[PDB]
Order: structure tokens, then sequence, then C-alpha cells
RNA sequence: CGUAAAGCGCGCGUAGGCGGUUUUUUAAGUCUGAUGUGAAAGCCCACGGCUCAACCGUGGAGGGUCAUUGGAAACUGGAAAA
């Protein structure tokens, strides 16, 4: 159940733009009782709401999310940062954060397809962990269909830890990022507390 | 200030019970009663005289308690001499930690009194006039003539701790300069500025209120 | 009968801090003076002065206090006590209070602070924390 | 009081409420209550409490007494210097510093406390009683008896950087 | 362990447990260093390959109240003197 939901109503609950899709009715909250006053917030609701607010980003699920979290439990330096960058050093992110889409899911159906070529090689899984000293490309066969270069043309953005060749559709990963290099910034402390109890 | 022949005047304290904190002050007990020693006392008078004088250098404000008897005649007197506000009796609940009321208090004074101008006494019937007259007299009485503390104190002077231990603790919440006379049978370290000398004797207290009235007055006619 | 001297020294010490009078008296011993020098080297003490008569003691100490009279330690105790003696290696030793206080310890080469015992990579039989 | 200052930033924050009764013959007169902590989350915090016939009255009065009692709370590196145990009236408590990146780990009340004194990464387990009040009084008792390297090496004749946490 | 469960009714004393001070010695305890051993797989760390992961391998560290052996003497211990 990686993705079959509306995914707008969620962002209607939390107070963030994406995902999805697009951007009135957002001042409300969902449901019959939705528009009115509701419960207050416990501390649990805050760290939790933070969790889902990072979970539906990548569309993923919890048992994968934890296992990520505690492979960040190995390495040195701070923790939550490493969880963020390792969560956005993934394949969907390095696709859309390079600007080859309008949302995060477009990248997922782009890569289950196998359209992209991690180091010139077919791969069907968005759960790959992208690394530096790499390229990324588009199965040159298919670098001209309706979707892609419709999306490639506009310069949505670029981070300086990503390079890009709009003529080539060739990205290549450059430097270890941080949240100050990655938009859609967060708090980490609240979410790491959630995996205490 | 002080001289040792002014300390040949001070003698003795009460002998019922005595803080073991304060043997250091004692010279030696004789005739059945405790004395304080005097050579230290002059140093402490210099230091404290100098301090309160400094508080008057900055344009200071100071309080005088006389709720203890055989003092009060010198309390309003030496206070009114120095030109600083005073008390010599009842310390009702809060005057240093219940600020929010004192406004209403002295404002009650300035309120009721002026109406004696525009027609108050025996223009309204027996029932109110008799009430207000007594309210005014008791008001000034158990207050005193103080109407003037408009910015709350930043230092205090006092007749005796062990009676007004309550009021000085109300200072202790306000972490202020406290200074005053020290009977040897009172809390010593409850004050930072001791004056280890007798309190009962008329000439002692007159002398200390006199010189401290003088130090204050100097510091106030000191460029403030 | 005194099962333990550590209790004598550290208890007269604490009882002397809670009351805050400077000087203090006690029968002497070899280890007591050694460690007392360490405490003087800590800064937890002003000074000491040995004195002698029939036969032990009295190791006289003068304690130390701030100008605002705050007690310079907060706490104290031994560890290695009778019945259950205890020891520790040079690597295994504790760094009390992440680094502030100390942990007195005996060595094959003398009684010292813990720091010199980990630098030297010589452990020994611990005596007391203090902090 | 002692010395409320209304000048720093502030973030009131609530811990509990009870409905508390005094029975007089006939009815049952009762008076809602609440505890509060107030800090700048930049080096200052303290509790405050009060009682009233109604909440907003109670909490506000609590806050007026709240600012009036404070502790400086020596903090270092977005962290407390070291570990202690607080104790007051069987509401014991235990803290410890942390490798950063953790976030404060503790129970509800104490979380609201240290989250309001601007401490970031620290470890604890409450202990003894679970009652909200003396828990907190444990906390601030320990923080009141707490020191940093400058607080100490001043006293001892020597000086830091031959000694440091 | 005053009152909340919890100090035998109190004593004599065995076995055992604990032990004042100084000096000298001893080296069992202790500390340290080394030699051997503590199977492999596994756990944890680093790496590489199965498209990634799981997984597999590699190599590391790790682990004994362990035996053998050379050193230190403040402390516990044994022997001797005061």
């Amino acid at each position: 159940a990686r993705f079959r939901g509306s995914n707008w109503k969620k962002s209607r609950r939390l107070g963030i733009s994406l995902s999805g899709t697009g951007k009135e009715k957002r001042p409300y909250a969902p449901g019959q009782h939705g528009p009115n006053q509701r419960k207050k917030l416990s501390e649990y609701g805050l760290q939790l709401r933070e969790k889902q607010k990072l979970r539906y980003l990548y569309g993923m699920t919890e048992r994968q999310f934890r296992n990520t979290f505690d492979i960040a439990g190995k390495k040195f330096g701070v923790h939550g940062e490493n969880f963020m960058i390792l969560l956005a050093s993934r394949l969907d992110a390095v696709v859309y954060s390079l600007g080859l889409a309008r949302t995060r899911r477009q990248a997922r159906q782009l890569v289950n397809h196998g359209h992209i070529l991690v180091d010139g090689k077919r791969v069907d899984i968005p759960s790959y962990s992208v690394k530096p000293g790499q390229t990324i490309s588009v199965r040159e066969k298919s670098q001209k269909l309706n979707i892609i270069v419709e999306s490639v043309e506009i310069n949505n953005f670029v981070p300086e830890y990503l390079n890009f060749d709009a003529d080539s559709l060739t990205g290549t990963f450059v430097r270890l990022p941080e949240r100050s290099e990655l938009p859609a910034e967060i708090n980490e402390q609240l979410i790491v507390e959630y995996y205490s109890r | 200030m002080k001289q040792l022949l002014e300390a040949g005047v001070h003698f003795g304290h009460q002998t019922r019970r005595w803080n073991p904190k304060m043997k250091k002050y004692i010279f030696t007990e004789r005739n059945g009663i405790y004395i304080i020693d005097l050579q230290k006392t002059v140093k402490k008078v210099d230091e404290a005289y100098n301090f309160l004088k400094q508080v008057s250098e900055d344009g200071g404000q100071v309080l005088f308690v006389g709720t203890k008897k055989q003092a009060q005649e010198s309390v309003k007197s030496e206070a009114e001499r120095a030109g600083q506000f005073y008390i010599n009796q009842r310390w009702l609940g809060g005057l240093l930690t219940n600020y929010k009321t004192i406004s209403k208090r002295i404002k009650r004074i300035s309120e009721i009194e002026k109406m004696e101008e525009d027609g108050l006494f025996e223009v309204l019937p027996k029932k109110e006039v008799v009430e207000l007259k007594k309210e005014y007299d008791r008001l000034i009485k158990f207050l005193g003539g103080i109407r003037d503390m408009k910015s709350m104190p930043q230092a205090l002077f006092v007749v005796d701790p062990r009676k007004e231990r309550n009021a000085i603790a109300e200072a202790r919440k306000l972490n202020i300069p406290i200074v005053g006379i020290v009977d040897t049978n009172c809390d010593p370290d409850e004050i930072d500025y001791v004056i280890p000398a007798n309190d009962d004797a008329i000439r002692a207290v007159k002398l200390l209120t006199a010189k401290m009235a003088d130090a204050i007055l100097e510091g106030q006619q000191g460029v403030s | 009968t005194m099962t333990d001297p550590i209790a004598d020294m550290l208890t007269r010490v604490r009882n002397a801090n809670m009351v805050r009078h400077e000087k203090l008296e006690l029968p002497a011993s070899n280890i007591k003076k050694e460690i007392a020098e360490i405490l003087k080297s800590e800064g937890f003490i002003k000074n000491v002065e040995y004195v002698e008569d029939d036969k032990q003691g009295v190791l006289r100490l003068f304690l130390k206090y701030g100008q605002n009279d705050e007690r310079v330690i907060t706490g104290l105790k031994r560890i290695s006590k009778p019945g259950l003696r205890v020891y520790a290696k040079a690597s295994e030793m504790p760094k009390v209070l992440n680094g502030l206080g100390i942990a007195l310890v005996s060595t094959s080469e003398g009684v010292i602070t813990d720091k010199e015992a980990r630098k030297r990579n010589v452990g020994g039989e611990i005596i007391a924390y203090v902090w | 009081a002692r010395r409320e200052e209304e000048t720093k930033e502030f973030e009131e924050r609530v811990v509990t409420i009870n409905r508390v009764a005094k029975v007089v013959k006939g009815g049952r007169r009762f008076r809602f209550t609440a505890l509060v902590v107030v800090g700048d989350k930049n080096g200052r915090v303290g509790f405050g409490t009060g009682k009233a016939q109604e909440v907003p009255e109670a909490i506000k009065k609590a806050v007026e007494a709240a600012k009036k009692d404070l502790v400086v709370v020596p903090r270092v590196e977005g962290t407390t210097p070291h570990t202690i145990t607080g104790r007051y009236g069987s509401g014991s408590v235990f803290m410890k510093p942390a490798a950063p990146g953790t976030g404060v780990i503790a129970g509800g009340p104490v979380r609201a406390v240290l989250e309001l004194a601007g401490i970031t990464d620290i470890l604890s387990k409450s202990l003894g009683s679970n009652t909200p009040i003396n828990m907190v009084r444990a906390t601030i008792d320990g923080l009141q008896n707490l020191k940093n390297a400058e607080d100490v090496a001043k006293l001892r004749g020597k000086t830091v950087e031959e000694l440091y946490n």
C-alpha cells in the first residue's frame, strides 16, 4: 500500500503543501466534524504528526522507516540529520530533487518502470540508496516521451550538491547534503523522541 | 560614627537565652549577664555608617521602625530629622512585599482628608461622621505619618530583629540591604549589616538613631 | 572500637561543613595526610598543619569557603569499604562527575588522584570519591 | 517574591489541573487549580501555581507567582554540565547528559520543564513518586544545586584547562 | 524496619564476618606486561559482491572467575619486631 491514496487530505490535516497533488479548502480539516473546533494536542500528537509529516513525503511505510532510522543508529555525528539526508539521499528524491518531476510520486512510477539508469543500469526499486561518484540517466531509448522533457525543460530548482545536464538528462551526485541544502525543513528532535516510547 | 568612649556607654543585653552564633561578639559574661565586645563594634559602625551613607549618595530611601517601645520617641524624631519616612507601630500584613495595596492606603489618606474642606463634619448625619473621624485617626495612628513611599524601598533600618523578625524576613524575600541594632539574643546572620550593641537603653538607641540620622542626612545633602 | 577510619575523617568533615567553622581535629595516620595533601592540591582545602604528641595526631585542618560562603563541595563518600573491598584497573576507572570532582585511589607507587592513574596506565585500589 | 522580571521572552506551559473540594454543610465548594512553569528557554525557568474557582483565573495567578521564582540554570553546549539526582519529598529524580541528537527523553511534566529551559539533548528517568508537583520540585532542587566549570574552578585556587569536563 | 507489612523478650558464648597505630618483610589477593588458549558459524565495526535490502563472504575488534611467566608494594592478607 505504498501509494493509492488521495494524499491531499493528509496535507489538509497537517498544514504543509505536499504531497499531493497540486495547490482554499486547506483552512479546514477533514471529515464531518472537520471544520469545527477539535481536540487539543498532546505531546504524542506532535512527534507523531511530525512522523507522518515525513512519512507520506516519500509515500513509504513504517517497518522500512524504522529500519532506516536504526541504520542511522550506527554512524557518528548527530543522528536526526543523518536520518534526514539518508532519507533524502534516496532514488525518488535524487530524481525529483534534481527536477525531473512535479511531485515525488511521478519519480516513483518513473523508476518502477525502470526508465532511469542508476550508473547506466536498469533498476526498478525506489528504495535504492543513492551515493556520490555516480551518474544517473534515463534509458536513452526513452529520453523524449511526453512526460519527461515536458518536465525537464523548466528549471524548477537545483541544489549545489547536485549537478545536472538538461541537454543530457544527466545528473550526478556531488556532496553530502544537509537540511540547509535540502528544502522542506523540519525538526528532528521531536521525531527521534517518538522512537523512545 | 563611633568612639570607644561612646561604647563605654553601651552595656549588656537580656540574659534569658542567647544565640550560640554570637559568642564571637561577646567580650566576657559577668555579673550574671552577657555583654558584647566593643573593639569590633567600632569597625562595624564605620563600615555600616559608610554603607548607608553610600545609599544616600545615590539619592536613597530608607525606613525606620519603632514598633518597639522605649524607642519610638526617637524614631519619628530622628527620622523626621533626617527627612526620611518612618513607622513606630503596627506593621500590618505587608508593607514591603504587599506593594499593590499601599497605593490604596496612602491614597485613602489623601482621599478622605481634603473633604474636610468642602463640608464633611456635621453636614452629614451622626452615623457617617463618627465613622470617618475614627477611621482617619486610627489610620494615621497605627500607620504613622508616612504618606511618602512612592518608589518602594532599596534599604531598611530597624529598631529590633526579634520583634520585627517578620518584617525583616519580608525584606529577605526582597533581598535588600538590611541594617540595624543587634541585641545579642537575636538572629545574627538574618542581617548582613550588624551593629552589635544594646537596644533597650535610651542613650544607646538615641545615639545610634542620632548618628545614623546624621549619616543619612549628610548623604542626602550630599549631592544626590 | 572503630571498624573504619574513613568514616571518622569524612564524617567529621561533612559535619564540619554543614556547620561552617573553620578548624577541626583528628588522630593521624599515614594515608590521611597523603590524601589531605591531595585535597589541598584540589583546592577543596585551604591548609593543614600537623602536630604531634602521645602518640598519634592531631591532624589539624583549616577549611575553605567562598566570600558568599558557599560550601565548595556538594557531596562526598568512600567506596572501597570493609566487607566488600573493591578495586579497579587503569582503563576501567571512573571519571566522576563528568570531570569536575575526583576519585582518590591507592597505587603500587602511592596514593593519588584518579587522573594520574589513567595517564600512567596504573590502576589500583580505589578509596573515595569527592566532588 | 523573589524578583519577577517580565522582560525576557516567555512561554507559559501547563502541567495539570485538579478539581479540589472544601465541604461545608449542605454543598461542596470546590476550586479548580493548576501548576505552571515559565521560562525563556534561554537560561531561566521556574514553576508557579495557584487555585481559583475557575481556570483562567487560576493559571494567570499562577503565572504571576511563576515569574517571581527563578533559577539561573547553568547550561553548557545546549546541554547540562553533568548528571545528578534530585530529591524532594520522595519525588526523586535522575538526569544524565547525552550524546547530542537525542532530544530530551523523560516524562510529561519534566519534559515540559526542560523543554522550556532550552535544553536540547538529555536523558532521565523519573523516580520515586509519580506525583507531578514534587517531581518538578525535585528537578529545580537539583538545578539549584548545580554548577558549571566556571562556577567551581573560581573557588578552587587553580583554574580550568588543566581540568575540564 | 518510631507509628504504614517489618527489631526476636532479654542474656552467656561457639563457628563464622569485621577489625587501633608504627616499622620491617613476604607476595596469596590486587595492578601491570608478555606467551598460549578461549573452535567455526553467530553478535557488533569496516569492506566487497547478489540490480539495493534481506543474504553471503572477507577482515577486524570483542570476549574467561582461564593456565604459564617477568615486574611494582600504597591497601587487604601471612610472618616478625615495637
